[PDB]
């Protein structure tokens, strides 16, 4: 595979965001921690299917909802970046106030 | 020219006037002064004042700081005021007004072609912690600790060796030059702790002329009349502190036979309480008493639903003797009256390394909701209690083993330990961690990525904690003996060398905001903890801040 | 398209050329394999192979550098040898030469 | 004997004639040349050439190379060659035939008893990448540009800082000397930059004398005419190369003004683009001028569908004029024609330290692709546009920072920092990346395994990045000023030492395969960017090589 | 007083006639010898034996051990006998009773304040392993070599270079000086072997001054008569030994040819089966001569279902020539006889380095179920076979390396390195490892943890392995010469220094219960190893202990 | 646990393989990395279960297709070779043009 530090540093962002997305499957209202990892790991998947950095922007605001976090935690999350290989190259998407 | 208080806080932080809640708990400190001239503060950025001929001067690197931190929220135990921070020379060199004297007022603190920026506003910047009772049972906890905000670890230990799981205990001069010479690879400031527990005075002389600021006195060595007789003399000779747990079989007498073989010379009691050691069920009683410096152990603050159920095989007939929900109890409220002064981990060794200071404000939180304002309170804030809390793991702790003179607050000429925090994760995870003007760790998003804040976002070490700038940030402790006898240059120690002094003159008046001499006794029978005849008690919290919204596990 | 991959030009490449070759029978009197690789001093390989050794002195095998020929048990066959170059000096192998030659 | 092209291709490498593939691009290579004798190719292995009194000799450790890099095909500035490489005292010894003198014909590299094998047949062997545009904004940008492919690494910053977030400056004496301590830790070479941005000389000469090898002109400290000027009076004075960030804002002038200023002296424009930072919106016309050495950070290259959108956030009145689509399409083209020089990071500060190289052939790729071959293009192949390109990372940044004499190229005397590839990973994943004659990280399997293949493999550091070892094999490079002054001493410096010099008189005739000096315009309105009337443009990408078909994220 | 033996058992560990299943093997152990006083056993805790006054004496540091390891069960070449190890200035001090001389009986391992305490009961404690074929493809092997419980490392390399990834060579003065200071950093003590392939002696002289403690005839080198001759001709002269993996294809002569090279002259035979190298198919005849110290490495150990299968691949006419099922087969068989003597991996070129010790008693206990009890064995256990294959990667390894004087053994004057076990992960997953008196590296639990145990439960490193206090811990080989010429203080290593002797004159006689020269033939054509005319074989295993119960993956 | 380096540099194959496993389950063709991280981690499993190294070389070749993946990620995997604990021990597995 010939992994880059980069490539096992996202390797943890991906394993946190299993965490998340098995507590949130139990009906669990996720914390701090957990919302940042699992809209992360949504926004890699969908440069990796090949969307645009303008319509993941968007589209990561709908991934978590007030009502499915910890009170306070939307307000600790002004806005979520993160990088990813697009078919062309890397490129930061940042989503702003993500959970509404 | 005028604005609005709400966008003057949002670009510069708070100002008088202004109140902060910490983290997700109940505690709000207000800001009490604000050492700035309003319009001249400084800021950094494009088109912003920090730069040549405008807020940044035309002094040369002698006539200024190597390091500002802008509007900075200062909460420490002698104020909660807004200033900016100059750092020279790894050390503090002011509290002030920052900025450039040829175009400004009032600067005090001069800001030029060499220094460096850290822009604190909205931020709180406090002391590193000083974290007395560490097992070195494992290296990885420097790291642990240095992330949760403690600069300063005191302790003992060789490593997962028996005698180290039990006790803060770096047996002999090899194991202790051993130790020393380990050190200089750690990014936190280090003093060792010797073995304490022998009634022949140069077994214990050996182990001071070798490096160790202080001895421990562990029941599991014997914890004896004599023996401590013997490592308090050795103490008051070569001024170093003595940390004591004491028999809690009562074996060789009760806590009063102790208490008479200390014979009022000063010494710090680890784990005070009980629970983590010492006679049962009366060690606490020791807090009434001028020469001792008390201190709790974490896990048991503060007073919670589990606490008890964990406590038992965390332990394991003297368990239900060891383990009170009485004096457990009893222990929160003694810290929030200032009878206890410090708080500790006990590393692996029924304490928790990352720990110190989440718990201790965990406990204000705590005390706050049951108990309501304190006596010294004044206005509608919690600043006295903050005050009071904050200096439980920065300057008492500091006085307590003769290392206030370099660390413990944010004082001018004091070593530059400092920790920056956001104030939704005060107490939880800081934003930077500053060893002796550099930054050592910090949380640090991907490496690859355009800018240090895309995911994943994990404290990883910076430049501070590297090779020989680590050695030159950090200081490695040693008794006045070890320092005369040449000790770092016999080992070749690389890192900054400090000496320790004042232990033995030390006492409860002294503690900051905790001296506290209260008349406490104990029921032999149902372990009821009274001062002044009146029952001290708590209610077990069954939900705490700083916990489950912050954590991934 | 295939990542890295060659455009090799059709053709042949002429090996050791302008240099003295012969051929030689060998036959492994051995019980056991050999194998000789393109670099090593003929004259002085495994015993058990019977060949003229005096025509073979100062030579190699004629082969691709890096590949080697094999002879199992019994096995005979012609060779093509090519002369050393360079300073023309033998040092190793059984030490039968040690110097110039 | 005879051996098919083919055969002979897969045995020891292609030769003379033969084509390769960079990678997943439509660039291809031709070999230019081959410095074997056909049938003499040693080859390392059981039964193979490199052996005793074979290919290898009897010489003494003195007459013959310590590493040898067997049939490997070179891609410099200087040619496409096929040949063997002899690396001796940690710098490259020669460039030709590999073997022994006593038996084959042509040896210009000695193998002995004392030489170790790398077998570079079906590799490409590249000079190490020089990033000169590095925010030290954490270490752990070291090892990830070093697994690029990139080996030495000039810029400025003290951590996670502010200043050092928007700026490549290492402030003052005190941060100068820590920054030199901590470079000992990391496995690259290192040159530092420093704060520029001041009115007074003898501020900025103390810093060149504390060991900085150039100054950064950021406008975030103020990138004012009167700062500039003095940062060039200082450099023409000690020989250092000065860096500039111009002012984005038009505050104290136009480009012009700037241009004024530096009056016709040697300067290093950073993103001379403009996206970057620099005079809205035509900074990017500094590439006309013969003393202006311009470089381009790497997210504009090269343009494609996503870039417009996310520079606004990473940015984040004055954006609109910043990120302009016009400017952004022709910076790819006067890189295709050689009117900018260098490619650099501008790491964790819009920019990505990990894609200096890998965006470099992205930009070649896509204009082969829209513009067809170049006019100094001979043969059907691209192997011009590849000496052309290479040299942005390699030779020019060398150049242009007075550090040519060390490294740079593969070329005689040069420090042995080279860089092996698998023609498919070309540019994305390296196979071997050498510092100084030692392998300091390469991907590894299972350490567990029987072999060093098995999964999983990834890059993990080895003996080269080691202490010592690591010590010897890295260079810290330092103003003639502190190395005359004894800086590496007073620190106790544990590297090897490199001293600058030629920062003053390169100019753009220099630049290796770069020199162009176009009529270029920018129209103020709508920020068309012509050369001699024609307008120059190209189209966004929407896939692009070397990217999805390698990374995992 | 009375107490049962089960209670004792589960007290103090086992004594006397108790016997222990090590790990999940059919071979049990039988404590031959306790040297303790029923009574009067040390133990360390809250109210148990060793505390001032009682356990421990009133002795200063120089009249007391720094580390005792309390109950052990020790398994050595020697014995298997229960008592108490007592460790001073790093090395073994005694093996016998431990304790306070003022009030107990029989003690010879004084215990006082200066006085560290491991608790060994229920332990098994050993001697660190050994093992002499390492190819330094990566400095990762050191890491995962000591957690399976390997001490100390000998071997070649420069890291993952063709030359190393085929043979243990580290090429020349450059190369060798930059690895001996690379060996600093790792927590292993290393011995390194360089090129002996060659004909002019001077080029092995040259390598060996520079700090080689051995040299490797490979024959990817070209294992010639003539280059054997030359490197046993040098080794005589200073006292080196030579390590030879031999001429597989048979190209300058058959075996008898390369043992006539040899002339009697003592010589290490790496992989004497002949799988990993060799002449095909015989090179394991060589273990019946006076002068061969003959080694396995581990691919081949034990025989099982799937060895043949997986050796073709890690291989890849030749092939089924070297790999044969008759000699695999009889290899395990030699084993136990005592045929062959050593043990080694062969690191990453054909052999597993964190297996060396495990796949050692997988063979042990497969041929106790095939063949039952040795002749040798005396008692219902398993002993003497026990003490037979320890010795292959512990003492005999030391022996013919001539480090022996300072490692190999759990005896009174070598360096501390031992190994802590739990009966149950015996020869997989040691409790701890201790180097040269400090504890190396050890299974840790969650660092923020109340107590050490919790999971995650993982490998990490500690003291020992840190800085100057693993320098202090680890000892770097030299040859005579190379200490001599003051290679030390010249490449400035900082590692304690230790020197080999005795490697010429060690033989097969020498190797400790294992010194048989069979009349061992094997059939040219049928590849049939017969001993006395009687065939030598075994039969595959489908299953094997200490495999899938403990390892994740 | 008492977990070795070896066993936790497998966790980084695995988690790799799961990230391969996902993307394959949406209909991606997968790419150089992901292709070797799912092969590895169906051998190292087979070994678990206590196939034959010889069952398993063959097997390896049966778990991604040419129209599984992308244009020139068959020629960029010559083979593919991982160790796991079989039954008898650490072997080790190579599978030679697993995809075709
Ligand atoms: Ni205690
Ligand atoms: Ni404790
Ligand atoms: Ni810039
Ligand atoms: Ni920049
Ligand atoms: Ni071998
Ligand atoms: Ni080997």
């Amino acid at each position: 595979m010939e992994l880059t530090p980069r490539e096992k540093d996202k390797l943890l962002l991906f394993t946190a965001a299993l965490v998340a997305e098995r507590r949130l499957a139990r009906g669990l209202k996720l914390n701090y921690p957990e919302s940042v990892a699992l809209i992360s790991a949504f926004i890699m998947e969908g440069a990796r299917d090949g969307k645009s950095v303008a319509s993941l922007m968007e589209e990561g605001r709908h991934v978590l909802t007030r009502e499915q976090v910890m009170e306070g935690v939307p307000e600790m999350i002004p806005d979520i970046q993160v990088e990813a290989t697009f078919p062309d190259g890397s490129k930061l998407v940042t989503v702003h106030n993500p959970i509404i | 020219s005028n604005i609005s208080r709400q966008a003057y806080a949002d670009m510069f932080g708070p100002t008088v006037g202004d109140k902060v809640r910490l983290a997700d708990t109940e505690l709000w400190i207000e800001v009490e002064d604000d050492l700035t001239t309003y319009g001249e503060e400084v800021k950094f950025g494009g088109g912003k004042v920090i730069r040549d001929g405008m807020g940044q001067g035309q002094m040369l690197a002698a006539d200024c700081v190597d390091l500002v931190l802008t509007n900075a929220l200062i909460v420490d135990h002698w104020g909660i005021v807004k200033a900016d921070i100059g750092v020279k020379d790894g050390r503090i060199f002011a509290i002030g007004k920052a900025g450039n004297p040829d175009i400004q007022p009032n600067v005090t603190i001069p800001i030029g072609a060499a220094t460096e920026v850290i822009a604190a506003e909205g931020k709180i910047v406090t002391a590193g912690g000083i974290d007395t009772h560490i097992h070195w049972i494992c290296p990885q906890q420097a790291e642990e600790a240095l992330v949760s905000g403690v600069t300063t670890m005191v302790g003992g230990g060789t490593g997962p060796a028996a005698g180290t799981h039990a006790t803060t205990c770096t047996p002999g001069p090899w194991y202790i030059s051993r130790m020393l010479q380990a050190a200089d690879s750690l990014p936190v400031n280090i003093g060792l702790l010797g073995k304490g527990n022998v009634s022949q005075p140069d077994a214990l002389r050996e182990q001071v002329a070798a490096g160790v600021i202080g001895l421990k006195i562990h029941e599991a060595w014997g914890a004896t009349p004599a023996a401590i007789d013997c490592a308090l003399t050795v103490a008051d000779e070569m001024d170093i502190q003595v940390a004591l747990h004491s028999d809690t079989l009562n074996e060789s007498g009760f806590v009063e036979d102790t208490l008479a073989a200390i014979g009022g010379r000063t010494i710090h009691t680890f784990h005070t309480e009980g629970a983590g050691g010492g006679h049962a069920p009366d060690i606490i009683t020791a807090c009434a008493h001028p020469n001792i410096l008390p201190s709790s152990t974490n896990p048991t603050l503060p007073y919670t639903l589990n606490t008890i159920d964990e406590h038992l095989d965390m332990l394991m007939a003297f368990a239900e003797s060891r383990i009170r929900r009485e004096t457990i109890a009893a222990e929160d409220v003694l810290h929030d009256l200032g009878a206890f002064s410090l708080t500790s981990s006990d590393s692996q060794a029924m304490g928790r390394v990352g720990e110190v200071i989440l718990r201790t404000w965990q406990v204000a939180h705590r005390m706050k909701v049951q108990r309501g304002a304190l006596a010294e309170e004044t206005g509608d804030n919690d600043n006295f209690r903050v005050k009071r809390y904050i200096a439980k793991y920065t300057i008492n702790p500091a006085l307590t083993h003769g290392i206030a003179h370099e660390v413990g607050s944010i004082e001018v000429g004091k070593l530059a330990d400092l920790v920056v925090w956001s104030p939704a994760f005060f107490g939880v995870k800081p934003a930077t961690v500053i060893k002796g003007g550099m930054i050592a760790i910090a949380p640090m998003g991907d490496i690859n990525a355009s800018i240090p804040t895309p995911q994943p976002v994990h404290y990883r070490p910076m430049f501070g904690a590297l090779g020989s700038a680590r050695h030159h940030c950090r200081l490695t402790f040693l008794s006045q003996a070890a320092a005369a006898n040449g000790v770092a240059e016999r080992l070749n120690l690389r890192s900054a060398i400090a000496v320790v002094k004042g232990c033995r003159t030390v006492q409860k008046a002294d503690m900051v905001h905790n001296s506290l001499q209260p008349n406490i006794t104990v029921d032999a029978q149902t372990y009821e903890v009274r001062v002044d005849g009146e029952l001290i008690t708590s209610e077990p919290a069954d939900v705490l801040p700083m916990a489950q919204r912050y954590f991934l596990f | 398209m295939i990542p890295g991959e060659y455009h090799v030009k059709p053709g042949q490449i002429a090996l050791n050329t302008g240099r003295a070759t012969c051929r030689v029978v060998v036959e492994n009197h051995g019980d056991r394999p050999i194998q000789v690789g393109s670099h090593y001093h003929f004259a002085e390989v495994n015993p058990a192979l019977k060949f003229d050794r005096q025509q073979a002195a100062g030579y190699r095998l004629n082969i691709p550098a890096g590949t080697a020929v094999r002879f199992e048990p019994g096995q005979k066959r012609e060779v093509e040898l090519v002369a050393f170059a360079g300073h023309r000096a033998v040092f190793g192998f059984r030490g039968e030469v040690m110097g110039p030659l």
